[PDB]
């Protein structure tokens, strides 16, 4: 189904066209990611997170890397942290573009999809230049980042950031004050703050309902405590307010990108601990200890001290968390993945009370569900 | 522990009562399953398969295990009634595409190393 | 006075002080049934009397909100209602009793 | 109050394993032998439960090693022989238990290499 | 090449009408470019 | 800090009321949307003329795999199985034995391109730069088996793309 | 300074320890153990029948307003008598904190459903049942959520094989998809990666 | 045996069954069923085809990677026949048309092609050869189809003395001719029958049973040079059979007698179609002809297969011919036809 | 230097070639066998032997960081050449 | 880009903004695909003296979690997990949209 994101079976009970109950059937994209992670090492499990929410790739990677670093009791270098924040905001722009444009496409607007996807192509070019893969970079790793930026990436990112506010303004010229868009989105899928908190919504859902909560402000990670940005807050808790919140979050991510570009520091890109992060190629090919550590890291991997952690980040779709349990070996014993879309899709039924089929389409769009992360 | 927490049904009598209730629920459903899914099997075949699936767990002597089995049976039934399943799964109950696995020692010896 | 609380589903209350006094008095009344040595009774009585003292000494709603540090006065009222319901449930549950049962010999060991 | 079940625990009907792999499988509970190529003994701390070896054949294409045994790579770790035995019994597989082999204490003396009248004297260093 | 065009259309290729033993007047492939011109066309470098 | 996205209120003065009434009766924002769409119509499209124009790429690009050689012609791979060990998808199979001259060389080196996730860990773990992920990406096949590469196919890919692979490695090896 | 070593937060460690003592004193009937990890994460191990009272307290108490149920999962440890370990991760927005509550259960012992405390517990407990076989007593709708219709066995258990027991394909004779016993063209290769040398002296266990 | 031909596994999709079979006419009804069974067993299958490669697409998912090989062949090309049978130890012959095209006739498809396949297979050293014929293959039969069948059977036995010649009666299945041909007479008003179908007795055989028998004949070591007859368990009059077909299809049944010469002229009219003809004079002759009784020849019970009665698998074929009114009617709703035993 | 088997099938550098009676040769019918015509053993034989006036030599494969890890070869046994085994390169002390 | 002035003026009128100030196509303003070679910084732990791994071993500083309360083994004020979150201040940059 075009509006079902391809892999969602939504068994609906309709009286005419009014919705009586929604029964989302998920698992059509269940792969057994957690079991496979239990069978892989820590370095071999990063692409699994890369493929969980395939619209916020470096965000998933950053969450996993934060969990592993917290368990390892190490610290990424400041340049690595700044790169992580910059690319996290770039990925937030990517995800918000995808969400808003697919929402408008499910409602009946496609030209913003095409424009913002040209912008997405440019950001994919940034991804590919920094990593070699257009979307599934596998770039952010426990201890920092894999490789340093090329010598034109910052200038190109500055050019793109400079020429993107006009794109957002053109998007807003088509939907924000349009009466048809307001009719479709206003007072649709209204969720109260208490209901959102009880159902476990996170991120844009809470902020649209009016809850002043943002993990980047309350529980900062990396260098998010050194950047300045505003947190959009909704008033009516509907699709229109959530769309406005997402657009303003795009603008604030542009702010953060500008700040990161100006404040990019020098230094190394991964923790200077060859027992955790691999050494350079020259050191490997000239130093005996470096060769031994490269061999061991790429065959057995680093051992993580026993313990369990739950680390969460403000991924573009809400609070994305990982509960990682290590038994002292080089492979994770348990890896539970908390995707924000799981609770939202669980709460889809309540938000679609007294609505119709088109309203349910709009509510799914405003929930912004990715079933890779929903099912895992 | 000596005082194991019961799921329900307490002793084995109430567990048997729940087993019989679930058996009645399944038995009255086979004609509807055949009609809706447009199965090519007979109603007698469906009832026989329900009977066989019930009988393969006849050796259970633990009330908690019986309660879990009837819970999962009710889950399977509610999957069938709501047409959540397809003809694919209902026929998966029948193993219609498997070759008849040999069971005698001589045939097992001939085919391979399987005990 | 204020138009909205900024939270969907949270209506503005025109009588914050009276409602807060009533709720805190009800909570204190419920806590009287709990045995004296129970640690839930002491802490909850302390915090309730501490917060009930503030509402009787500050007529201004904004300064009262700043003193309570519990969000807006509507959020404080909602939390008082939740505390009252929790006190009733805790009266039913009686969790001040000793431990129900010790776990097996190695239940929380890790790594294992 | 609370019921009592005076019978051995058995969850074979709930695990979902096929009857073939329930009845015709004999697991091996043991402490792994130390890898003789290394002196480290940290891999001989926990008991391991592993299944019997089944057939592996050669793929007609690409010559890979095919298999048909689901439990070929299934190895479980248990802290104690009693725990492993209880798990195997409740899961219904047959099991063979092998006792842990710990090296016997040995008397080592550096001065025995220079004995005045014993054969323990070494001819080189 | 034409640098006045925007990035992406400032380099292009006209494929041959016959390659090896195939009549390639119409059915032009994207894999017909040898590696060096492939690198230059995909802009991994500015040196032809 | 925080900001409100939708918290404004319209002025109720007569001029603003008449402006809103005119916007309601005369579809002003709809005309604005039409104007934006017309502007985009008169703009220049971003479509490239594929396959005659190819999208930009970088020296770090991960494409089809290849097995390289030293300039002398000897194979770089030393059968160390680091790529096989680190491969997340277990898409690499390696079997080796002493060669006729005693070298440590592989006899089987298979990569399943329907199982590989193109993550590039194999070229990171290679200590001799033998296995690489080249720049080619136009290698779609009509049959499944053609995507199950072996040592001969990977060596052919290396010989076919050696110049471009060497140039890319020279361009990007200082960041590794 | 040590650039490669994560700094500690004694203030947060002390606050979490004080709150753990607070909850342990308030609820002696269920709280079996309290821990604070060295990266400032509070954990409470309680008796399995105290799930509802403990969660209700941690949600409604004024000093513990853990309104949001961040996560709910289980961990399978076969070597224990009670293999399944149910984990609740809670977030308190008012006090800007997180807590963890861990209980234990086995195959045949139900765990009281916590959908009356948090609504996300509905789908979280459905997933726990589907993946581990743990039954929740008062669940409004308890059924498989992720596995295939009619799937047998609970995949996330440690004793469930990685590839399962059945695989699907389309059989032209019956004109439908069929499920047949698993058979791999290339078997998954098991690697023994653990080094035989102890890595962390601080986690050494008594030989016993 | 060669080390590559030793069976391995548990007879699944990824196992090795030691069978390398060249299946001529695999792009057909019985051909597709046989190829599916071979691939499910886990055998190497070579599919010689002359049609468009698009029409061979359904055979691809029938086997694991590299087990199905498609090689273009020409019927009158011994070079292509040798190319496709060079490396196979079993050769199955299922080539046959129910009509005669401009380039191929019943002599070509039933005598020349089977003889060429048998002779070339003998030179190539193929261990086993299965050849499909018709049960009512009579040298003096009124039907050119059956005359060519008998002559080609004799030629095949002469060329390859160690052959297994199988004689199915009337295969019925989803993509069959029999049940579909009898159920497609709705469009032409009533059902024309010769002598009202009262002088014809037929026992159709199930397609899956035929395919299983063919597979078992390969694995049976003492079926090298034999002749098997594959017939169903029940014999019906033609009138009763067509009446049961229409009853299961839930279509009104209006039969009427049509004289044999008039029916032959009607068949002559329908065979002028350049495409696949709806019916032909030979088809009318075969339909009117009664199925022979051959007690001395072995059968499905001798090969280890229990013949599936028509009353069980008739609904698989005839449910497609129903309307929305009777689509969901159950299998048991229609009484079995009156048998003649 | 590719060689042809008695069945007409080219042998790879690993000596792989199906037997005459092997059914698996049918996969190459109407298609081709992917064989690399350059043999590394032959090429490295074609490469000459270097002569350096030192007991110990160091080989990194050339190119610095583009080559293999640096190793040291002891040129003391004059009856044979010292072969760096990463790249199969032979060094020798000048005798006579 | 390359366009006539009349079409540019029509686009400016229809869109309401000077498009040539901020376009969506890249014309020679991006960095060249060929760049001078870099020389990345080495790191903090690349010293030749006073650099022992035992003094900078992050993993070995990890400790088993402290057991605050274990059942096996005045008037204290009630506490909280942390001081209550302070109220967020409205943005001075743009408080309202
Ligand atoms: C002629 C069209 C192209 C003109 C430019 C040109 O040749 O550039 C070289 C150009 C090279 O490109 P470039 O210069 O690098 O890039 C352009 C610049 O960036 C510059 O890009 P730009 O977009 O800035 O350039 C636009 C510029 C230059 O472009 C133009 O002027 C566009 C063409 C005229 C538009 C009005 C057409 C009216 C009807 C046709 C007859 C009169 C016009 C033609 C003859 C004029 C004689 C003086 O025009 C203007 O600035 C304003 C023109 C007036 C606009 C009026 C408002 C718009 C609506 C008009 C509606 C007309 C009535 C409805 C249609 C009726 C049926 C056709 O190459 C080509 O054009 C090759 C051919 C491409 C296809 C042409 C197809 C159209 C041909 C005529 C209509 C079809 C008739 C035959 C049908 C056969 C069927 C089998
Ligand atoms: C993950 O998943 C995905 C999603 O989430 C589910 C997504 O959202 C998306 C996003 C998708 C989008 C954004 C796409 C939507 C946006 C768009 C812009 C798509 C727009 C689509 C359309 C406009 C489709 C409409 C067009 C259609 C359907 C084509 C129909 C074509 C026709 C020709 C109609 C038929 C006309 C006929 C038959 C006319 C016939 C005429 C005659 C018979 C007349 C005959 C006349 C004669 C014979 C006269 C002859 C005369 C002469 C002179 C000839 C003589 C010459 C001779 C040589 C003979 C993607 C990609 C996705 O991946
Ligand atoms: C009154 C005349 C009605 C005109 C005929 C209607 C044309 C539609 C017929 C049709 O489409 O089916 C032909 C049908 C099946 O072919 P398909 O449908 O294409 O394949 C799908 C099989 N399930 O052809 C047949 O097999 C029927 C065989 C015909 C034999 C009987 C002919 C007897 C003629 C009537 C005798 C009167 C003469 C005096
Ligand atoms: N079907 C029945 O009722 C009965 C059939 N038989 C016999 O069983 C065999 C299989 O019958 P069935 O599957 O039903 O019939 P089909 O017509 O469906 O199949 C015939 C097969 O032979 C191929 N073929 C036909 N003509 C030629 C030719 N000139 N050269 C090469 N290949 C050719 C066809 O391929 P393509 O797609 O290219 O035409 C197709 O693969 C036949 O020999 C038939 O006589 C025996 C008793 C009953
Ligand atoms: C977001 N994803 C994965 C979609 N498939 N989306 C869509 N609109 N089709
Ligand atoms: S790119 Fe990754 S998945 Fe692919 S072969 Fe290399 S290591 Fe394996
Ligand atoms: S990592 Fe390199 S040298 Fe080692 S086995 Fe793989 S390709 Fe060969
Ligand atoms: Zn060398």
């Amino acid at each position: 189904h075009p509006a079902a994101h391809g892999v969602l079976r939504l068994v609906m009970e309709l009286s005419g066209e009014m919705v009586r109950k929604c029964d989302p059937h998920i698992g059509l994209l269940h792969r057994g990611t957690e079991k496979l992670i239990e069978y892989k090492t820590y370095l071999q499990a990063l692409p699994y997170f890369d493929r969980l929410d395939y619209v916020s790739m470096m965000c998933n990677e950053q969450a996993y890397s934060l969990a592993v670093e917290k368990l390892l009791n190490i610290q990424p270098p400041p340049r690595a942290q700044w790169i992580r924040v910059l690319f996290g905001e770039i990925t937030r722009l990517l995800n918000h573009i995808m969400a808003v444009t697919t929402h408008a496409l499910d409602i009946g607007a496609m030209t913003p999809f095409f424009w913002m996807f040209e912008e997405r192509e440019k950001m994919f070019e940034f991804y590919e230049r920094v990593s070699g893969a257009r979307m599934h970079a596998a770039y952010i790793r426990p201890g920092g980042v894999h490789q340093d930026l090329p010598l034109g990436l910052l200038d190109d990112i500055y050019e793109f950031s400079k020429n993107f506010s006009f794109r957002i303004d053109e998007l807003e010229e088509m939907l924000t004050n349009n009466r048809i868009w307001r009719n479709r989105t206003v007072d649709i899928g209204v969720v109260t703050a208490e209901d959102a908190l009880n159902y476990g919504f996170s991120g844009v859902m809470l902020r649209g309902s009016g809850i002043q909560w943002d993990l980047r402000k309350t529980q900062p990670y990396d260098v998010y405590d050194q950047v300045e940005f505003d947190v959009p807050i909704g008033s009516r808790g509907d699709c229109y307010d959530r769309y406005l919140c997402r657009v303003e979050e795009m603008r604030q991510s542009l702010r953060i990108i500008s700040q990161c570009l100006n404040k990019m520091p020098p230094g190394e890109i991964k923790v200077d601990d060859a027992k955790v992060s691999p050494p350079k190629r020259a050191e490997m090919k000239t130093s005996m200890e470096s060769l031994i550590h490269h061999f061991k890291l790429y065959t057995e991997g680093y051992q993580v001290p026993p313990g369990a952690t739950y680390t969460a980040i403000e991924a573009p779709k809400g609070e994305f968390g990982v509960y990682l349990v290590s038994d002292g070996s080089s492979r994770p014993y348990r890896c539970k993945i908390k995707a924000p879309g799981f609770a939202h899709l669980a709460g889809l039924d309540k938000m679609s009370k007294g609505h119709m089929l088109a309203d349910v389409v709009a509510i799914i769009g405003t929930q912004d569900i990715v079933f890779g992360e929903v099912d895992r | 522990g000596t005082s194991v927490k019961p799921i329900f049904s307490r002793d084995m009598n109430e567990a048997k009562r729940r087993v019989r209730e679930l058996y009645r629920a399944w038995y009255r459903e086979v004609p509807n399953t055949v009609h809706l899914f447009q199965l090519d099997i007979s109603v007698k075949q469906g009832r026989d398969k329900v009977r066989e699936m019930f009988m393969k767990n006849a050796h259970v002597t633990d009330p908690r295990v019986v309660d879990l089995l009837v819970i999962k049976g009710k889950m399977e039934l509610e999957e069938t009634i709501n047409v959540w399943k397809q003809r694919t799964h209902i026929m998966r109950f029948f193993h219609e595409t498997e070759a008849p696995r040999p069971t005698d020692f001589l045939s097992k010896f001939y085919v391979g190393h399987d005990p | 006075l204020k138009k909205t609380t900024g939270l969907v589903g949270l209506a503005v209350c025109e009588t914050p002080h009276e409602r807060l006094k009533i709720l805190y008095t009800k909570i204190l009344d419920v806590l009287g049934q709990i045995p004296k040595n129970a640690a839930y009774r002491k802490y909850t009585e302390q915090i309730t009397n501490e917060k009930l003292g503030m509402v009787k000494a500050e007529p201004d709603v904004k300064k009262l909100e700043e003193q309570l540090q519990g969000g807006q006065i509507e959020e404080v009222i909602l939390q008082a209602e939740n505390e009252l319901s929790l006190a009733r449930k805790m009266l039913r549950w009686k969790p001040w009793e000793p431990l129900v049962e010790e776990p097996p010999a190695n239940q929380w060991k890790w790594p294992i | 109050q609370l019921i009592a079940v005076d019978e051995k625990l058995d969850i074979t009907t709930l695990t979902g394993v096929p009857e073939e792999h329930i009845k015709t499988r004999k697991v091996r509970i043991f402490v792994p032998a130390r890898n003789n190529m290394q002196s480290g003994v940290n891999n001989t701390k926990k008991w391991k439960m592993e299944f019997d070896t089944r057939e592996r054949w050669e793929n007609p294409l690409m010559g890979w090693s095919s298999t048909a045994d689901p439990l070929s790579n299934l190895v479980l770790t248990f802290s104690t022989k009693e725990d492993a035995v209880a798990f195997a019994e409740k899961n219904g597989w047959s099991f063979d238990v092998e006792e842990r082999k710990v090296p016997k204490p040995k008397s080592k003396s550096y001065g025995a290499n220079f004995s005045w009248n014993k054969r323990t004297r070494v001819s080189t260093k | 090449e034409d640098n006045k065009q925007f990035f992406g259309r400032h380099r292009w290729v006209i494929y041959t009408t016959e390659m090896n033993g195939r009549d390639t007047f119409w059915d032009v492939d994207g894999s017909m470019v040898p590696p060096e011109w492939h690198r230059w066309l995909h802009c991994m470098t500015d040196d032809p | 800090t925080y900001k409100f996205v939708n918290m404004r209120e319209p002025s109720m003065d007569m001029k603003s009321v008449t402006d809103r009434a005119a916007q309601t009766l005369l579809w002003t924002e709809l005309v604005r949307g039409l104007g934006m769409t017309l502007s985009y119509l008169f703009r220049e499209p971003a479509t490239i003329n594929y396959p005659f124009e190819k999208g930009p790429l970088s020296p770090r690009f991960r494409g089809e795999h290849a097995l390289r050689r030293y300039p002398s012609g000897e194979e770089r791979c030393i059968a160390c199985k680091l790529c096989e060990a680190v491969c997340p998808a277990q898409a690499i199979t390696i079997e080796a034995e002493p060669r006729a001259d005693g070298s440590r060389r592989t006899t089987r080196y298979d990569i399943d391109m329907t199982k590989c996730i193109y993550c590039g860990f194999c070229q990171e773990a290679c200590p001799v730069d033998a296995i690489v992920e080249g720049p080619n990406f136009e290698f779609s096949t009509e049959t499944h088996e053609e995507l199950l590469y072996n040592k001969e196919k990977l060596l052919n890919n290396g010989d076919k793309w050696e110049a471009e692979i060497a140039a890319n490695i020279q361009a990007d090896y200082l960041y590794r | 300074t040590r650039p490669t070593i994560r700094p500690r937060n004694d203030v947060v460690h002390k606050q979490l320890s004080a709150f753990g003592q607070y909850v342990a004193e308030i609820l002696p009937k269920y709280v079996q153990q309290v821990q604070v990890s060295c990266f400032n994460e509070l954990e409470i191990f309680i008796h399995p029948d105290g799930v509802i009272p403990v969660l209700t307290f941690l949600r409604d108490h004024t000093n513990a307003q853990f309104k949001s149920l961040a996560d709910l999962t289980a961990v399978d440890v076969p070597t224990r008598q009670n293999r399944f370990e149910i984990v609740y991760n809670l977030l308190s927005l008012r006090f800007n904190s997180r807590i963890r509550v861990k209980t234990y259960t086995d195959e045949l012992t139900p765990i009281e459903s916590s959908v009356t405390v948090y609504k996300a517990a509905n789908w979280y407990e459905r997933e726990i049942w589907d993946m581990f076989g743990v039954f929740f007593a008062n669940h409004p709708d308890l059924r498989r959520i992720l596995t295939d219709y009619g799937f047998e066995g609970h995949p996330f258990r440690k004793d469930f094989p990685l590839s399962g027991y059945v695989e699907l394909r389309y059989d032209d004779e019956v004109k439908r998809v069929v499920a047949e016993p698993v058979e791999l063209a290339q078997e998954f290769r098991k690697f023994d990666l653990n080094s035989p040398w102890e890595a962390f002296p601080a986690y050494r266990q008594p030989p016993e | 045996l060669h080390h590559a031909l030793i069976p391995h596994g548990k007879g699944g999709r990824s196992s090795v069954s030691g069978i390398v079979a060249t299946v001529f006419g695999a792009t057909g009804f019985l051909g597709r069923y046989v190829v599916n069974h071979l691939g499910r067993m886990g055998s190497q299958v070579i599919v010689p085809y002359r049609c468009e490669p698009y029409d061979t697409m359904h055979l691809r998912p029938m086997g694991d990677l590299g087990q199905i090989i498609f090689m273009e062949w020409n019927g009158k090309d011994k070079d292509s026949i040798r190319k496709v049978v060079e490396h196979s130890n079993v050769v199955i012959n299922l080539v046959g048309r129910e009509w005669e095209t401009k380039n191929f006739d019943f002599e070509d498809v039933f005598v020349k092609i089977p003889h060429a396949i048998a002779q070339v297979s003998k030179e190539a050293g193929v261990e086993k050869l299965i050849h499909i014929s018709h049960l009512n293959a009579d040298i003096k039969s009124p039907s050119r189809y059956l005359r060519s069948k008998a002559v080609g059977e004799k030629e095949v036995r002469a060329a390859f003395p160690e052959a297994t010649i199988i004689k199915p009666s009337d295969i019925f299945g989803r993509e069959d001719r029999f049940l579909n041909y009898f159920a497609s007479m709705r469009w032409f008003g009533g059902v024309p029958l010769i002598s009202l179908g009262k002088e014809t007795v037929k026992q159709p055989v199930y397609i899956v049973d035929v395919s299983k028998g063919i597979i078992n004949a390969i694995k049976d070591p003492d079926a090298k040079g034999k002749t098997f007859a594959f017939v169903g368990p029940n014999r019906y009059l033609l009138f009763d059979l067509v009446q049961y077909i229409f009853a299961v299809a839930y279509r009104p049944f209006l039969p009427y007698p049509l004289p044999h010469f008039a029916y032959r002229w009607v068949g002559r009219l329908f065979e002028v179609s350049p495409f696949e003809p709806w019916t032909t004079r030979d088809k009318v002759e075969r339909v009117h002809m009664s199925d022979m009784t051959l007690p001395h020849l072995p059968g499905l019970e001798d090969l280890g297969i229990q013949a599936t009665p028509l009353e069980l698998k008739a609904i698989e074929v005839l449910r497609r011919h129903r309307t929305y009114r009777w689509l969901t009617s159950e299998m048991e709703d229609v009484k079995p036809a009156k048998t003649v035993n | 230097g590719v060689r042809t088997s008695p069945t007409g099938e080219k042998v790879t550098h690993t000596g792989q070639a199906y037997d005459d009676g092997d059914y698996r040769r049918v996969r190459f019918s109407d298609r081709q066998k992917e064989v690399n015509e350059n043999f590394a053993i032959d090429l490295i034989a074609e490469q000459p032997v270097s002569e350096v006036g030192s007991r110990v030599i160091s080989c990194d494969g050339g190119g610095g960081a583009l080559g293999h890890p640096r190793v040291y070869i002891n040129l003391d046994k004059e009856t044979k050449t010292g072969t760096c085994g990463y790249c199969g390169l032979q060094f020798r002390q000048p005798h006579h | 880009a390359s366009a006539t002035r009349v079409i540019q003026l029509l686009r400016n009128w229809a869109s309401g903004r000077d498009l040539q100030a901020k376009l969506q196509l890249r014309y020679q303003e991006i960095s060249k695909r060929t760049q001078p070679p870099p020389k990345l910084p080495v790191g903090p732990s690349h010293k030749l003296s006073n650099n022992y791994y035992c003094t900078r071993d992050g993993r070995r500083e990890a400790m088993p979690p402290s057991i605050v309360m274990s059942s096996q083994k005045t008037e204290k004020k009630a506490v909280t997990p942390a001081p209550p979150i302070k109220r967020w201040e409205l943005s001075k940059d743009q408080p309202y949209l």
